[PDB]
């Protein structure tokens, strides 16, 4: 996952988890690629499904 | 299985828009997005309670898509979670509606706009769409909104999340029945 055309106004809600750094769930691309950008680059993938 | 229960592709989650029903033939619509290059539906994580198989998907530009019931034995209930629903209707601004979903249950709140163009990117853009206040997260894709017994439209998608509050677009449901000439029972 790259994250270089968002953010993005909206994200669809289908469930696809990926594991961020924070070690937080994030329930799928759309979202957790926004929180990178709203995070203003720190937060980062850990791994793809839960954490 | 009724509406808002969790629905599961090969992909991931999503969730059960409204059983319908053509003649003596059972569907279920739920979101496009979620059809969109699924083949088989089960009804758990294990992927060993077979659903169905999809027989239409239209998505970017709408946002709904339905599927066969294969299933002889499950029991499709013409409601969401308890809530019998009896009609469709037309989502107007300031009507007071509900939507269930897989991942965070029942929420309520009203619609606030019609006729609303998303943007989710690289050219997924859905057109005429209901806005609403009501939250939703990742998992409630394709779970109804309604209004008392009257069924509204299917989660699309949108912004925020439910602790926070949100924007959540729906589908018109009516779009969908027609296109299928299916009905809700
Ligand atoms: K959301």
């Amino acid at each position: 996952v790259d994250c270089s055309e968002y953010p993005k106004p909206a994200c669809t809600e289908e469930y696809r988890p990926l594991c961020g750094s924070d070690n937080k769930t994030y329930g799928n691309k759309c979202n957790f690629c926004n929180a990178v950008v709203e995070s203003n680059g720190t937060l980062t993938l850990s791994h793809f499904g839960k954490c | 299985i009724s509406g808002g229960d969790a629905i599961y592709s090969s992909t991931g989650r999503c969730s059960l828009g409204f059983n319908v029903r053509s003649g003596s033939t059972y569907y279920f619509l739920t979101a496009g997005h979620c059809t969109d290059g699924a083949t088989t539906w089960w009804a758990n994580s294990a992927r060993t309670t077979v659903l169905g198989t999809t027989s239409g998907s239209s998505f970017p530009n709408n946002d709904y898509g339905i599927v066969r019931y294969t299933n002889t034995t499950i029991p499709k209930d013409g409601t969401v979670g308890g809530q019998d629903i009896t009609s469709a209707a037309n989502a107007t601004v300031g009507m007071a509606v509900t939507r269930r979903g897989s991942t965070t249950g029942t929420h309520s709140g009203s619609v606030t706009a019609l006729n609303a163009t998303v943007n989710y990117g690289g050219g997924d853009v859905v057109y005429g769409m209901i806005r609403t206040n009501v939250c939703a997260e990742p998992g409630d894709s394709g779970g109804p909104l309604y209004s008392g017994t009257r069924a509204i439209g299917l989660t699309s998608g949108g912004s925020g999340n439910c602790s926070s509050g949100g924007t959540t677009f729906f589908q018109p449901v009516t779009e969908a029945l027609s296109a299928y000439g299916v009905s809700v029972y």
